[PDB]
C-alpha cells in the first residue's frame, strides 16, 4: 500500500503485471475466508480483507 | 451404481486376513449400518460447512 498508496504511477504496473499471481492472491484475500483463522478469531481476518481492499484501491488512483 | 449396491461396513466382522479390522462390503439392501458421516478430514471445511467439490473428506462410520 504504501509503495503504491500514492499516485507513484510506477510500482502499480509493476505490481499488476507481475508473473507471480500476486494480484490474484490479493483478490483470493478479499474474496476467501481463512477457514481456521476464522472461526477461532474473526478480527484478523477483517484485518486482512479491509488491508486488503486498500491495496487494490491504491493499485488504481489517477489512473 | 454399477453394482447397485450400498458400502455398507458390518461392525462385528472381521476383515479378509486383517487381525482387529472391521469389515466393508456392498449390501444390496442395507442392514441400517450404512450410514456414513462425512466429517472435515480435509482439515479445510468446518463442520456443517458444504462438502467442498475435491476436498478430502472422511468417511468415518456411524454405526
Amino acid at each position: 500500500t504504501e509503495y503504491c498508496q500514492g499516485p507513484c504511477h510506477e510500482n502499480q504496473t509493476c505490481i499488476v503485471t507481475h508473473e507471480s499471481n500476486g494480484i490474484d492472491i490479493i483478490t483470493a484475500l478479499i474474496l476467501n475466508d481463512i477457514s481456521p483463522l476464522c472461526k477461532y478469531r474473526m478480527d484478523l481476518v477483517l484485518q486482512l480483507k479491509d488491508n486488503a481492499s486498500k491495496l487494490l484501491l491504491a493499485l488504481m488512483e489517477s489512473r | 451404481m454399477k453394482s447397485n449396491k450400498y458400502l455398507t461396513v458390518n461392525k462385528r466382522l472381521p476383515a479378509l486376513l486383517e487381525k482387529n479390522a472391521m469389515r466393508v462390503t456392498l449390501d444390496a439392501t442395507g442392514n441400517e449400518g450404512s450410514w456414513l458421516f462425512i466429517q472435515p478430514f480435509w482439515k479445510l471445511r468446518s463442520n456443517g460447512d458444504n462438502v467442498v467439490v475435491g476436498d478430502k473428506v472422511i468417511l468415518n462410520p456411524v454405526n
